[PDB]
């Protein structure tokens, strides 16, 4: 008796597969659930490519020799971002290419963010 | 309100992160994507109802028949229809909703005995249910051709 | 179009809201006669709306009876007469093989016995009502447009009113003197 | 805070409503206790022409009878100026009641008539009645003021 | 028969669907009642049909399909201004395509996507004709659907950038980058692309990817202004730390 | 178009096979009534395609009396009422100088009774069927276009199945669920 | 060797047979075994063209 | 019809056999994949 938008898009996915499973081939099923679908894709456009801190991130920090004049100054940087994608080899390019891809999302990740109500005296 | 006017403000940074006026062309540019188009319109904006019957002041439509022993007199309106005729006409207003991207088909069953006279009432109905030419159609010739024959 | 009303007025008034096909929600608090054969009962349940049982054999009860004046009303076919005698006829063997049979034969008769009024002669249109439901459930408060009160009272209606005149656009109408139900009538008639 | 008719609450119902229409419902329903604060409101704004300015409060969860849309918006254009010298109502305000002038305006739910469509979209742009007048003068401009009290 | 069925009147919103549908002549402009709708009007198919049915002597059926007429009339007018007023979208069919359905059908040649055909049977001709869609309230996420559909286009320009900016990297290094094929890293692209998108898209070659890569239709966005000036910066390998 | 099929299958659907007049080539391995006179019965006989047999005074019998409503419905002129009549009274006069008649007066009683089912409303047709021959000997296989076969068996059909798949082009069919007649049935309707 | 649709065996004869005509007649209907040695002829046929 | 299904790309390792054959113009390097015989007889 009752009807809406979810259901009535089940009932044509099911229709439209029933229809089109009729002919395959190689000799080698699921309807997905739209509201899953429609929730992930409201959480995406609601989610917040930016974000908001009021104390950047750490930059450089200092690890405290025995010298009393000394000190090496470590740039944070280039000792974290080592840790992002796995091990490279020659024989799969396709690996390659996603940590190629993971390394380049990685400094647009770190790269975004707004300063607001910074703590001052 | 808050998403008409609440921009003018001097108390407020609007962070435009996406923008509204999208040109259609970029989400059309995508090969082979019309059944997904058309699923994602179904979904995000198709309203939810009921069906509801006609007025009961309108009695079952009586043939104007000589009798035969087994025919039906009358075809009632108020009956309940199975749960495959509900899906049968979901299809019918499916593709009716939208006009040149879905068309019907008929489908007869082996079993399913069915006195002739729903088939012939059918074949008036469905002059009047579809529109078959002009600009766009909303169903395929061998329809046409077997509602004419009936 | 849908109303909140006292639980006693959609209870005294379950049949003009059946007949004006509004569907009911309501929460509680705390020998019929059939026909010869499917056809007659059928046509005339087409005819005036009346749903009909049909006679199988089943123990001594009370037969309706067609007769030929409103076998000529109902426009009936000679084979429903033919069919309807030879009923009669087992009938007659039936009982002369040692049930009563009543031959109703004016209209009048058979509407003051059992089945609903005549059909008016006015143009039909698509819905007889504007308003779809009428309910008395606080699960549904916020599915109501417009609410009705009188001065008789339920159990759960004075929460349903307070969580009802919170609304901030929703239509208020009150009841004070007259009869409930004819002014209940009246309001779905003409919102 | 007086009624036109005293004592209407002494007299029934069936006395109130007469006839049909989006008149006749909105006539003989009571106001709720909260809706009398902005009546109250509307008032303070009426003494105060250009310190107190009005909007309309959409909840995105509400709804209601189209009725008393329509209702409010005929109202609105005799009860609130705008333009001339100075305005009661934002322009959103403005939109709002034209918008729903023109639909109660297209809205033939007793007996039709002829109506002539403008080329350009915008509300209140077309002639009615078998004598053309021209509802373009009712949609609302704060250089002149054509459109309400002013 | 003989009926105005689609008429452009203004711009619209979306560009790409200027046409207006109107079942029988019925205005959407309008609004109306479902008590007094319909008494009393008719078009020219269902005159001629109840013309030819009183005709040919079927006093009965002629009758009923006059009394059935303002159910009809107002079944048509809800589903004229469910489409009218509703289904506006980018995911509505362009009118350019919407015009060549029907030629296209006619003459048999179909290179475009082919309409999907329905089975029905012959009591549901006569049940739909005995039933009315009502729309209760609207949908729940009418009110938010632009801001999805912006998301999905600014993911796909996104996609298509980050494939140009691979291409042009691998071009410019090829002593030391491993040569590969683009179902290669199309496919490292895709798996780093968000599950939603992936999922929208997935509902349903080679050439067909090159030739959507060639095209020069892109939407701008937040995201995209950042991930160009990664990519840019993107350009030393020891801001990577790749070494050779 | 002819076709190949066990035994019990033809045998199980013989009264199909006739109705739809394909002839029946199969191979064994181990009270009625009667009308007054002969022209009711022609007149039926044409109408319904039921063959009656005419009452000629041999043994007390049971009689169908055909009654003024079917009279009237089958068309009959005066004569043959009147002759019918005629003979009725010949009967009241023979059983009185001292045999059952029943007055039957409804279509459906008849139809019941006696006799084959009315015929439906469709142009008609040169031939029912395109098949005109389904057997089940060995004396004309290589007669045989296509052959059908069950699970159910017959101590010929093996035989029969290997000298038939030995045509280079021939149609096979095989049921494997539901029911064999009904498959068998819907095959010969499509062939 | 493998059919368009597998395991249409399992399906009964009437989903098969829907309408009237030769190719309906066509379809439905099971190879019998020594048309599949045609069939083989025919695709040994296919791989070597001339 | 209208196709060319015989072609020469490169030195093969058989010096006398160099061909290569493409049944309907398709190549290893299958959806909307038409040719012209197939849509005129559609």
């Amino acid at each position: 008796s009752s009807d809406s938008g979810p259901l009535l898009s089940v009932f044509a996915l099911q229709e439209i597969m029933q229809k089109v499973r009729q002919v395959q081939a190689d000799y080698m099923f699921t309807v997905p659930d739209v509201q899953k679908i429609l929730d992930d894709i409201k959480a995406l456009a609601a989610e917040q490519v930016y974000k908001i801190v009021k104390v950047p991130s750490i930059s450089f920090r200092h690890i405290v020799m025995q010298s009393r004049d000394r000190v090496l100054r470590v740039d944070t940087y280039y000792e974290e971002m080592s840790q992002v994608g796995d091990v490279i080899t020659e024989d799969e390019p396709e690996k390659f290419y996603s940590t190629i891809i993971k390394k380049v999302r990685f400094i647009r990740g770190k790269g975004s963010f707004i300063l607001h109500d910074i703590p001052t005296r | 309100q808050e998403v008409l006017t609440d921009f003018r403000r001097q108390d407020t940074i609007w962070v435009l992160a996406l923008q509204l006026p999208v040109n259609p062309q970029v989400v059309w540019d995508v090969p082979r994507s019309s059944i997904a188009n058309l699923i994602m319109n179904i979904a995000t904006c198709l309203p939810t109802g009921e069906y509801i019957a006609p007025n009961p002041r309108i009695s079952s439509i009586t043939l104007t028949q000589r009798i035969t022993t087994t025919g039906p007199f009358a075809i009632l309106t108020g009956s309940t229809p199975t749960a495959q005729q509900l899906n049968d006409v979901r299809k019918i207003y499916l593709a009716l909703m939208f006009p040149g991207q879905i068309i019907l088909d008929l489908k007869i069953d082996p079993g399913e005995r069915m006195d002739p006279a729903v088939r012939m009432v059918a074949g008036v109905v469905g002059h009047l249910l579809f529109t078959a030419g002009g600009r766009f159609t909303n169903l395929t010739q061998n329809m046409a051709r077997q509602l004419d024959i009936a | 179009a849908m109303l909140l009303a006292p639980g006693d007025v959609i209870k005294r008034s379950s049949e003009e809201l059946k007949q004006r096909q509004i569907q009911i929600n309501l929460i509680d608090w705390t020998g019929r006669w059939v026909v010869l054969t499917e056809e007659i009962a059928r046509a005339i349940e087409s005819k005036y709306g009346t749903k009909i049982d049909v006679y199988r054999d089943e123990v001594p009860a009370q037969i309706i009876e067609v007769e030929r004046s409103l076998q000529k009303e109902l426009g009936i076919s000679r084979e429903g007469v033919a069919e309807q005698t030879e009923r009669l006829r087992d009938l007659r063997r039936k009982e002369k093989s040692g049930i009563t049979i009543e031959g109703v034969m004016s209209q009048k008769k058979l509407l003051s016995m059992i089945g609903g009024v005549e059909r008016k002669m006015a143009p039909i249109g698509a819905r007889e009502s504007a308003v779809m439901l009428v309910s008395n459930s606080i699960k549904d408060v916020v599915r109501a447009t417009a609410y009705f009160t009188a001065p008789t009272g339920d159990p759960h209606w004075k929460e349903v009113a307070r969580e009802a005149s919170k609304k901030k656009n929703i239509l208020a109408y009150t009841s004070t003197g007259g009869d409930v139900k004819t002014e209940f009538l009246h309001l779905i008639d003409h919102l | 805070y007086i009624a036109p008719n005293p004592r209407i609450s002494s007299i029934t119902l069936t006395q109130r409503i007469t006839t049909t229409g989006p008149f006749a419902i909105l006539t003989g329903s009571t106001p709720t206790a909260q809706q009398l604060n902005d009546v109250r409101k509307i008032y303070l704004a009426l003494m105060f022409p250009g310190q107190i300015i009005l909007d309309l409060k959409i909840d995105p969860g509400e709804r209601m009878d189209p009725a008393v849309r329509m209702v409010a918006g005929v109202v609105g254009h005799l009860l609130f100026t705008a333009g001339g010298r100075f305005t009661n109502l934002t322009q959103n305000m403005a939109r709002q009641l034209d918008i729903a002038l023109n639909d109660y305006l297209l809205y033939m739910y007793n007996t039709r008539v002829q109506v002539n469509y403008g080329p350009t979209g915008e509300p209140l742009d077309f002639q009615i009645g078998r004598n053309q007048y021209d509802c373009n003068v009712f949609r609302a401009d704060f250089a002149t003021g054509t459109g309400y009290n002013g | 028969w003989a009926t105005i069925d689609v008429e452009y009147r203004e711009p619209a919103p979306y560009v790409h669907a200027q046409r207006y549908i109107r079942y029988c002549g019925i205005d959407s402009r309008e609004l109306i009642n479902p008590t007094t709708y319909g008494i009393g009007m008719t078009y020219h198919c269902y005159n001629e049909m109840l013309r030819m049915l009183v005709a040919a002597g079927k006093d009965s059926e002629a009758a009923y399909f006059r009394s059935m007429l303002p159910f009809h009339m107002v079944r048509f007018a809800r589903i004229n201004q469910i489409i009218n007023e509703d289904l506006h979208s980018v995911f509505s069919l362009p009118d350019d395509m919407f015009n060549a359905l029907l030629p296209d059908l006619i003459a048999g040649a179909h290179q475009n996507a082919d309409p999907v055909v329905l089975d029905v049977s012959w009591i549901s001709l006569w049940f739909a004709f005995n039933r009315s869609f009502e729309p209760t309230h609207r949908n729940e996420m009418l009110e938010v659907a632009p801001l999805i559909e912006s998301v999905y286009a600014s993911e796909l320009s996104v996609m298509k950038v980050d494939m140009r900016h691979l291409s042009l990297m691998q071009r410019r290094f090829p002593d030391v980058l491993i040569q590969a094929r683009p179902s290669h890293f199309w496919k490292a692209v895709l798996n780093d692309s968000p599950e939603a998108v992936k999922a929208v898209m997935n509902l349903s070659n080679i050439r067909d990817m090159m030739r959507w890569v060639m095209l020069p239709s892109l939407q701008p966005s937040l995201k995209l202004a950042l991930e160009e000036e990664a990519w840019a910066a993107a350009n030393d390998f020891e801001d990577l730390m790749l070494t050779d």
